[PDB]
């Protein structure tokens, strides 16, 4: 780990610097010695307030809500050193994290982000006052580039069925969650009282880890496989039966 | 139609005005689908047991027709010994997705007006004929234990998919063209704001000018 | 309510007073109404008001061959109480309800 | 009063501070004083107070993680009861809506022109709280266990019932600490929970 | 610009002019003329005139004081007719939405262009105020004092028996006074008040 601290009480222009200097050893590191690396840029919230600050320093008007006009240019000339190249092994992979204020999309730190950025993911305050820890809903989490990271040789072949199979019985579970208020605990199916005990035990099991749980990516499908047991197949329709006869009976 | 002012604290609560009636369709949209799988299987069960009463009325009929071939014509004793009831009902409550329907059970406090009845002609033809009209009375109220219930059950569907359209068109409709006229207004802040900060820039670089 | 009447014909009363739904208090009224031929359609539609704005009738039970003939009477009432119900007869057993219409 | 999480004093605070206390303007209307809602509210103290409070009040954090659960599904069924009503609603989903209803009147509630609630020491904010957790803890348990049951308690078996309990539950605010022990208030709070396992 | 009356030229006008006629695009998406809002219009000489009009026309003020719940209260209910329905409505409430509907049809509604209506003085004025009022006021009559007992009267009688008295309010619009004497339509307006005293 090569960490850079960068506090309040420290002058605003470094905070400009902070991730040139994260990015120019990430860059050493990376494709000059031959190490994936992964590059996490805490409170990019942070950062472009103190590039409205060195704006307002030089003269400038400022632009839309505040933040210069050239903060889509200066945001991705801190997003755009990573990837792979092609004749040296490293990688260099970002998470970017930031706080939009108000949970606000339209706001433009997590607009600027969202035209240059891979896919989101979601800390919201719904599972945070429900005591769920990591608190990421999975159904406007996504992910644009994990069709190509998980398959066979990668991790192993059914990653790409169980995690259809684990969001389609989220989005079905949350959605008959609803309707156990205004209609009864009594009169929906015996399907629906299927998806509930699921819900109970998606968001207790397999989201709430704690804090110090380090799961690997096949104890993570192992317990994805836990939870879609307690269904009965032909209800597991985004699962092909080429791989859900070798998976499922345990 | 709009209706506040644009403060970009409207903005966030018209954003969460829009949440509470987007949350009040899809809430509502499946209170009146399970009122209407109710009413479409009801339906099935008036239309199965309007075909079952015309087979239970053709054998009542038939048996009121031996108990006459029997027993002369007992037409005016019955009609005129009645002084109490037999078979009375009582009306319970029974609800879906919240909306109680009215429901009848039958009940019987049994003091026999007709024990004797015939008695030396009859009796035999009697109290079977008893039993193919008692056993259609208990078949008729559980047909209208069906009736009160559908037509008390559309009832509660109209005021219910008139609400769901009263929010998809009349205050969907006139809080996102709300927040529409907040957007545009709010932008027109900004290049006022705009206008001011560069006519200082302008100002300020014809003083610097002069002081060379 | 509480009780069940039958205007019916002169053959269907008589059979669901054997089943013990007819109940004599003279005070208001007879909770039933034997038909004959020689009755006429206004001496039907008062009876019929009778049944409708009692407390204690729940069910009302009706020949469907009588029903035609008060047809505007019962298609006024749209309440939840009393069931209207239709009976067959003598060689007229069902074409369709006022209920069925309501679909 | 305005300009909630969009406003440059406070949209600049909230990167630097970490506890926010969030003075709500419908609590304030209604008279619910102090008017800090619990939504929006948040404190960052959690991880660093834990090795305090697995010393001195042990049993804190179990109460106070499940508190929050509580205040968080009643706002969850609150936009239930406003749009249909209280009428298909759960045993399980009904037996919250007091519970909730008894923290938000008694624990949450404070009025400090008063002799006793002008400071809660906090033995008697741990004291109320576990026992209107474990009244929680006792009838969850003695619905789901009792149904599919044949006598499954619809949950008005146990609000006639335990009128007394849901008296003394809500007179736990009034055990005055100036002149009341904090011995005899650690003993009062103690028969409750005594009681409360005799009644049920 | 754009019809929109937060603008700080009409902003900077309605501080200092003491009346507001405010005209409205939708009343002239129908051919109401002339088209000013009667709910957003106000004007602020009204304690200066009524020195006047308790000397010249003195059952004046209380007409359009009751002209102005009439015009309200219809906004208020109509409302409810776009939501809920025009058949949840009491017989207090459907008097109220039908003499409005008189009221913006033949009292508010003026053709310029016509002969009749390009000039209309304030005794016609008045003078067909003082009837579609005392009409409403009859037709209340109808309702409070014969409340729930007997057979009353519902409204949908009082449209069948005045039929012609519903044409006699709604064409006084017509009663020229340029080539009809004063004194000769004062006279047609206090028979059609003999009309209604006698068929109500």
């Amino acid at each position: 780990v090569c960490l850079f601290l960068n506090l309040a009480n420290d002058p605003t222009i470094e905070r400009i610097i902070t991730p040139r200097l994260a990015l120019t050893t990430a860059e050493f590191l990376a494709y000059q010695c031959e190490k994936h690396v992964l590059v996490i840029l805490t409170d990019m919230s942070s950062y472009a307030e103190a590039l409205r600050e060195v704006s307002a320093a030089r003269e400038e008007v400022p632009g839309r809500r505040g933040f210069p006009g050239y903060m889509y240019t200066d945001l991705a000339t801190i997003y755009e050193r990573a990837g792979r190249v092609e004749g040296r092994n490293g990688s260099i992979t970002q998470i970017p994290i930031l706080t939009m204020p108000n949970d606000d999309i339209t706001h433009p730190i997590p607009d600027l982000t969202g035209y240059i950025t891979e896919g989101q993911i979601y800390v919201d305050r719904q599972l945070h006052n429900r005591q769920i820890y990591p608190p990421i809903n999975v159904l406007p989490s996504l992910s644009r580039l994990m069709k190509s990271a998980i398959g066979e040789g990668m991790t192993r072949k059914d990653h790409a069925d169980v995690s259809n199979q684990l969001y389609a019985c989220y989005a079905i579970g949350k959605d008959v969650q609803a309707m156990k208020a205004v209609v009864g605990e009594e009169a929906l199916t015996s399907d629906d009282l299927l998806y509930l005990e699921f819900l109970q035990k998606f968001e207790r099991n397999f989201i709430a880890q704690g804090p110090y749980e380090n799961r690997t990516v096949y104890e993570t499908l192992d317990i994805g496989w836990q939870l879609l047991r307690i269904f009965p197949k032909e209800m597991l329709k985004r699962i092909p039966q080429s791989t859900l006869s070798e998976f499922y009976p345990r | 139609r709009i209706e506040i002012f644009p403060s970009r604290m409207a903005q966030t609560i018209m954003k969460a005005r829009l949440k509470g009636a987007q949350t009040g369709r899809n809430l509502l949209k499946k209170k009146s689908d399970a009122l209407t799988l109710r009413f479409r299987q009801i339906l099935k069960k008036i239309i199965e047991t309007k075909m079952l009463m015309g087979e239970v009325m053709r054998e009542a009929a038939f048996s009121l027709a031996e108990a006459k071939f029997t027993a002369g014509d007992f037409s005016t004793t019955v009609i005129q010994n009645v002084n109490k009831a037999q078979v009375k009902i009582r009306a319970k409550k029974d609800n879906v997705a919240g909306v109680t329907l009215p429901v009848f059970e039958h009940y019987h406090e049994g003091t026999d007006s007709y024990e004797l009845t015939g008695l030396a002609r009859g009796g035999e033809q009697l109290a079977k004929l008893k039993r193919n009209y008692a056993k259609a009375v208990e078949l008729l109220v559980e047909l209208a234990s069906l009736q009160t219930s559908f037509v008390t059950l559309d009832e509660a569907i109209k005021i219910t998919n008139r609400r769901v359209n009263a929010i998809e068109h009349v205050i969907i409709p006139r809080i996102e063209r709300t927040l529409a006229y907040i957007i545009t207004e709010l932008d027109e802040r900004e290049r006022e704001e705009f206008y001011r900060l560069k006519k200082i820039q302008e100002k300020k670089k014809i003083l610097k000018e002069k002081s060379d | 309510g509480k009780l069940i009447a039958v205007i019916g014909d002169e053959d269907t009363v008589t059979g669901f007073l054997l089943g013990g739904i007819g109940e004599l208090n003279k005070n208001r009224h007879p909770n039933f109404l034997v038909v004959e031929k020689d009755t006429t359609i206004n001496e039907i539609e008062d009876t019929f008001r009778q049944f409708l704005n009692r407390d204690d009738i729940g069910i009302i039970l009706i020949n469907q061959y009588i029903a035609e003939m008060v047809r505007h009477a019962l298609d006024a009432h749209q309440r939840s109480i009393p069931a209207v119900l239709e009976i067959p007869s003598k060689e007229h057993p069902y074409d369709a309800a006022k209920d069925s219409i309501l679909r | 009063p305005g300009g909630d999480f969009s406003d440059p004093v406070t949209s600049a605070t909230l990167g630097i501070v970490q506890v926010f206390w969030g003075l709500d303007k419908k609590l304030a209307q209604r008279k619910h004083f102090p008017s800090v809602n619990w939504l929006i509210s948040y404190s960052k103290y959690m991880r660093a107070l834990d090795e305090y409070y697995d010393k001195h009040f042990t049993e804190f954090v179990p109460l106070r993680t499940k508190a929050k659960e509580i205040l968080q599904e009643e706002e969850d069924l609150a936009e239930i009861v406003q749009l249909v009503g209280k009428a298909s609603l759960a045993e399980t989903d009904k037996i919250t809506l007091e519970v909730a209803k008894l923290i938000k009147d008694d624990f949450l509630q404070q009025n400090g022109y008063t002799p006793y609630d002008r400071f809660c020491p906090f033995y008697k904010t741990v004291g109320m709280l576990s026992n209107m957790i474990a009244f929680y803890d006792m009838a969850r348990r003695a619905v789901e266990t009792t149904a599919q049951s044949d006598n499954k308690i619809t949950w008005s078996i146990i609000r006639e019932h335990m009128g007394e309990i849901l008296y003394k539950l809500s007179s736990m605010k009034f055990k005055d600490p100036v002149k009341d022990g904090e011995a005899k208030i650690k003993a009062d709070y103690a028969q409750l929970l005594e009681d409360m396992q005799n009644a049920f």
